[PDB]
């Protein structure tokens, strides 16, 4: 849709690809991460990958 | 006497700075606001208005 018609952004690469990863990596790797549970009784921790949200800096 | 050797001749009409008077409906449009992409109109144009 753009850089089709005018010379794109010189910095449009580093752009797309930090967007990209935001957008997609973080939920993936979070998605894989296994559900820690070390114990006889089994007690379980689990990180909602659903609720993934990210807080402007400080 | 004689008039000069160049042949004069007369355009009459309107003066007019960039008016296109030959407007039809063109079957492809490019964005509405961006007027960077408007270009590959006039690479492709439409077939009444490709010598205006």
């Amino acid at each position: 849709n753009e850089g089709i018609s005018t010379i794109p952004g010189f910095n449009q690469i580093q752009f797309e690809g930090f967007c990209r990863f935001i957008d997609q990596g973080l939920t993936e790797e979070l998605y894989k991460f296994p559900k820690i549970e070390d114990t006889d009784q089994e007690i379980e921790f689990q990180l909602f990958v659903e609720t993934y949200q990210l807080v402007e800096p400080l | 006497f004689p008039y000069p050797n160049p042949p004069l001749v007369i355009c009459f009409g309107a003066a007019q700075k960039e008016f296109v008077p030959t407007v039809r409906v063109s079957h492809e449009q490019m964005h509405q606001d961006k007027y960077s992409e408007w270009k590959m109109l006039q690479w492709n144009p439409p077939e009444f208005v490709r010598a205006p």
